[PDB]
């Protein structure tokens, strides 16, 4: 999920944007 | 720099990139 992908590990803009409405 | 985005920081980043369009968890 997002915190694993972005908080625990580092995510890119692209990955982050996959969770915008 | 620290590239991790946790809690408040993640929301802020999501607000920034996703715009007033908004973000889903």
């Amino acid at each position: 999920g997002i915190v694993e992908q972005c908080c625990t590990s580092i995510c890119s803009l692209y990955q982050l944007e996959n969770y915008c409405n | 720099v620290n590239q991790h985005l946790c809690g408040s920081h993640l929301v802020e980043a999501l607000y920034l990139v996703c715009g007033e369009r908004g973000f889903f968890p």
